[PDB]
């Protein structure tokens, strides 16, 4: 529906917003070596997807490990 | 000597910039047109749940001595939250659409106060519960 | 007769919420809300895409 | 506008540099003929679904601005026809009262409708011609195909139509530059061809008036498809013949530069160098506002080995001061070719601090100079040429490096050595690689 | 421009931002930091190095 | 500035000044009138603003003022960094 479809591009707008996938693109854009497939640019893009606390739970076991 | 040092590379960074956020809007439209909701089958009901909604629809759409008739309007459909919330009898339907208006008429009188607070979330309950939850349900009580 | 009824408690829904973005549209304006309102604006919406309901303009 | 059409010359590189100039134009001031520059150059839009996506949709503020610039214009309303038609389902429909409108109102003038199907040509030629899109020639066509009086139209307007078309089949297969751009030459070469009608209307003298202005365009496009079928004698032989009836009507006046180009290129593919230069110095006579056509008239008049007409030539060429690269490094080439050494070398300095040098004018300059040999100028000459205009060429490196170690013994194998391990992909370089190894040793 | 759109088209990438759109919007609890629900569908980003101290560690428990 | 070298005394610090003005939007004619003249006449002996005479007049016209970077290779300002930079812009004029 047209409300439908309004109401989930003002969700996507105000959630999330929309320069946040600009960026990525923006980057892809100005990067001239692109690869074939675009999963490894958006892993080189990155942005912590696990938290940085959560990945340094292995590390303190680690590091109390050798303690 | 023309003096294409300067201003003919500042031309060109403005169009790249141009060309760049040109080809950004692109993107984003083509993302923005992409949008589309799937199509899902019907949550299916099960016969107990089934069970509360057809009593409640005769409790609350086809009593005859109920505010409406037995087509009163708007139309409501039993939802388990909403019934607990009118819930938060001997004839096992106690706190129903029926039963807890005239207890909200009983409660009035001996505790206005909490019959103000109550009836705010009952109402509230009351307008979800003409939101239907299943697209057959409706039809079902059509 | 049963659509329009279902309808008619979504676009009061729509109606109550846009009342409460209209009014955070302002707040932002003197000074987040208005985000977490638009997905239960998008959860009334479906519903009436979900059950059928007819759309007003 | 002129940079958005010099943009949209080469359509498929900038393609979204042309568009960001008419946006510049159409923000800046409201111009008719760049907002006909930015719609015809977003009809295509690959299929309307490019990343101008919905430029189709977006196309209101178009018509809009077409409404602007007329209140009831024709040429305004079959642009919006024509875009209607091109991108709609139904919006044709009300595009037909529109046609209707202008059909009401051009009778009224008279007090036919010849100008109703002259509105989408002018569209057409400005779509085909200055805005260079051929999709939006076909689309103009296919309105004017459209348009409710097909069969009382007027033959000499079916004559211009039949031009239009023709002229967009070839900006077609130009713009395609692929599978086989000969084989709409070879249809238009076949018997009873609309091209082959339209010469016999230039050779019937009953209607000359109205109808030769666009049967020359038609005829210079009639031996350009030769020349690209590849009978180069009989296109230049046609050619001559046009350009025989551009003298007799005005030399000039319809100024084909690319057509002259063109022939100029033809008579110097064959063995007739020397009548190629004549017939480029013809042309650069007849216009001498064109001083760009003195460049290549010298650059052909070279190749006859006479520098005294090549220089006389190369004075005029040089007149037209600052865009003059390739012209300043020609006239280097041959006065190092003829005695001017000094002269030489400050002409060809001057051609360096110009924009571009010409590789084979480069690499010409550099056997000139191998063969009045001086190591400071063959090293200012060839090394920067493998440097600069000529990197992914090997030979040229290794003519550097042979030349290098020539100059300065086997000391100066630095360059030989870093080159030396991709060179040109064998053949002959692994000899010319073992040669330099041979001299590096000695 | 109409290169890079066809690379992109190519690649995929709009397939995958549409369907992380998707069930961005079909779920219903949006939150916050929706940069991290869009990774989260995406699956493991950046992750490599704790991938490879994971496998050293798993190493050293075999050996 | 031709009304001041027609005046004896030209200042080599506002000289210096004037030329950094003028390499900011660069033209090449008064770079070649006014750097070359405080690199010969005001300072002579200096290097560094020498090896940036050489450096603008490199970037204006190629190899045809390779005898600047050749003067700079004869004095490199104590050598340092200004050796390394006018190294670089020997290879850079090479190239």
């Amino acid at each position: 529906s047209e409300s439908q479809k309004e109401t989930f591009r003002k969700y996507l707008e105000q959630a999330g917003a929309i320069d946040v996938l600009v960026k990525v693109l923006v980057q892809l854009y100005e990067e001239p070596s692109k690869p074939k497939t675009a999963l490894d640019y958006i892993k080189q893009c990155l942005g912590s997807p696990t938290p940085a606390e959560y990945e340094a739970v292995v590390a303190e076991r680690d590091g109390l490990q050798k303690q | 000597r023309d003096e294409s040092g300067t201003g003919r590379g500042a031309l060109e960074e403005a169009l790249a910039e141009k060309e760049k956020r040109a080809k950004v809007a692109a993107a984003l439209e083509r993302v923005l047109r992409d949008v589309r909701m799937p199509r899902r089958p019907q949550p299916h009901e099960s016969v107990e749940e089934l069970a509360a909604g057809d009593a409640w629809d005769r409790v609350n759409g086809c009593a005859a001595g109920a505010v409406g008739g037995p087509y009163a309007w708007p139309p409501l459909f039993h939802s388990p939250g909403v019934q607990s919330e009118l819930a938060e009898a001997p004839a096992g339907a106690g706190c129903s659409l029926a039963v807890l208006d005239e207890l909200l008429t009983e409660l009035a009188a001996a505790a206005p106060a909490a019959a103000a607070p109550l009836a705010v979330r009952a109402e509230e309950a009351k307008a979800r519960a003409r939101v239907p939850p299943n697209n057959r349900k409706v039809l079902r009580r059509a | 007769r049963h659509k329009v009824a279902a309808g008619d408690a979504l676009e009061a829904n729509i109606r109550s919420l846009d009342s409460r973005i209209e009014a955070a549209q302002a707040d932002a304006q003197a000074n987040a809300e208005l985000e977490q309102l638009y997905w239960e604006r998008l959860c009334v919406l479906r519903t009436w895409t979900g059950l059928g309901i007819p759309t007003r303009a | 506008y002129e940079y958005g059409t010099y943009c949209l010359r080469r359509g498929g590189a900038k393609r979204g540099r042309a568009e960001e100039c008419f946006r510049e134009a159409l923000a800046l001031e409201p111009a008719h003929r760049g907002a006909l520059l930015a719609l015809l150059g977003c009809s295509v839009a690959a299929g309307r679904n490019t990343d101008p996506a919905y430029l189709e949709s977006a196309e209101a503020a178009a018509h809009r601005l077409l409404d602007v610039a007329g209140r009831s214009s024709l040429d305004a309303w079959a642009a919006l026809a024509v875009v209607y038609r091109a991108y709609g389902e139904a919006k044709r429909a009300e595009l037909a009262s529109c046609e209707q409108e202008m059909a009401r109102l051009e009778k009224q003038q008279l007090a036919a409708g010849e100008l109703q199907a002259r509105s989408f040509i002018s569209l057409a030629n400005t779509l085909l011609e200055s805005l260079a899109l051929p999709a939006e020639a076909a689309l103009a066509l296919e309105l004017a195909a459209g348009l409710r009086h097909w069969p009382s139209v007027g033959p000499d307007t079916r004559t211009l139509h039949a031009l239009a078309g023709a002229l967009a089949e070839q900006a077609l297969a130009r713009a395609a530059g692929g599978g086989a751009a000969s084989a709409a030459a070879e249809a238009m070469l076949t018997p009873g061809s609309s091209v082959l009608s339209m010469m016999r209307a230039d050779a019937g003298e009953a209607v000359s008036s109205v109808a030769a202005e666009a049967a020359w365009r038609c005829r210079l496009l009639v031996a350009q498809l030769h020349k690209a079928r590849g009978a180069t004698d009989e296109a230049i032989r046609f050619y001559q013949e046009y350009i025989e009836a551009a003298r007799s009507s005005g030399r000039l006046a319809e100024v084909p530069l690319s057509a002259w180009l063109e022939l100029a290129e033809a008579y110097a593919a064959r063995g007739q160098a020397r009548f190629a230069a004549d017939v480029f110095l013809l042309g650069a006579s007849a216009r001498p506002g064109c001083a760009v056509l003195w460049r290549g008239a010298g650059r052909c008049f070279v190749g006859a080995e006479e520098l005294g007409p090549a220089d006389m030539a190369l004075s005029e060429a040089n007149v037209l001061d600052p865009e003059d690269p390739e012209a300043w490094g020609w006239l280097a080439l041959v006065a190092l070719r003829e005695g001017r050494a000094e002269d030489a070398e400050k002409a060809l300095a001057f051609g360096l601090r110009c924009g571009l040098g010409d590789p084979g004018l480069l690499l010409d300059i550099a056997a000139e100079y191998r063969a009045a040999g001086q190591r400071r100028a063959e090293q200012r000459v060839l090394q920067e040429v493998a440097v600069k205009l000529m990197p992914e060429s090997c030979s040229a490196r290794l003519l550097l490096a042979r030349c290098l170690v020539a100059q300065r013994c086997g000391a100066e194998a630095a360059e030989a050595v870093a080159a030396a391990r991709q060179l040109a992909a064998h053949e002959d370089d692994e000899a010319a690689v073992a040669e330099l190894e041979a001299e590096l040793r000695g």
